[PDB]
């Protein structure tokens, strides 16, 4: 039901750059956004949840946002390890939908 | 400490069956949901089923609804994939996860996945 739309698909940057991504709802969906981070090889690994709650654990360079239907994770520094694919996801309503993935290349 | 071990995947043919498992540790998999989501290439993140193990109550994704069954065996903390009539298209990186808080923490554990490949 719910489209989450992700931008850009891809993106290129260099180890200490900031680099923003961005996911819109179709529809409302509160403050009920997660952000993952899949490295090549890996399982996803909760980043985010409620659009601006970073998951214990997790560093502190990656922020996320909400204005509205409009959701935005940041990576304030990027490091060498932060080469993965990002996705959102609402978690508001069945069934839980996810963005169609941003590939993080440095 | 909270983790998630899946197991079940490999090699099956088009129209054949395979069952994955989700093996829980650190927490019971009857205080929350599980679900499964794939990856397959090119089609990033798809959430598929899941299932509420107190009661078994199930939900599916359009794509696999009607071929693809959720159970779970609470006393063995693992819940199951039965999939059926295998395509193509279901070729994918499996992943099990839970959904932390009843979904307030979304899916805050995965299983590390397990590949099925329909050949």
């Amino acid at each position: 039901d719910i489209q989450m739309t992700q931008s850009p698909s891809s993106l290129s940057a260099s180890v200490g750059d900031r680099v923003t991504i961005t996911c819109r709802a179709s529809q409302d969906v509160n403050t009920a956004v997660a952000w993952y981070q899949q490295k090549p090889g890996k399982a996803p690994k909760l980043l985010i949840y409620s659009a601006d709650f970073l998951y214990s654990g997790v560093p502190s360079r990656f922020s996320g946002s909400r204005s509205g239907t409009d959701f935005t994770l940041t990576i304030s520094s990027l490091q060498p390890e932060d080469f993965a694919t990002y996705y959102c996801q609402q978690h508001y309503t069945t069934p839980p939908t996810f963005g169609q993935g941003t590939k993080v290349e440095i | 400490e909270v983790q998630l071990v899946e197991s079940g995947g490999g090699l099956v043919q088009p129209g054949g069956s395979l069952r994955l498992s989700c093996a829980a540790s650190g927490f019971n998999i009857d205080d929350t949901y599980i679900h499964w989501v794939r990856q397959a290439p090119g089609k990033g993140l798809e959430w598929v089923a899941r299932i509420y193990p107190t009661n078994g109550y199930t939900r599916y994704a359009d794509s696999v609804k009607g071929r693809f069954t959720i159970s779970a065996d609470t006393s063995k903390n693992t819940a199951y994939l039965q999939m059926n009539s295998l395509r193509a298209e279901d070729t994918a990186v499996y992943y099990c996860s839970r959904w932390g808080g009843d979904g307030f923490y979304a899916m805050d554990v995965w299983g590390q996945g397990t590949l099925v490949t329909v050949s």
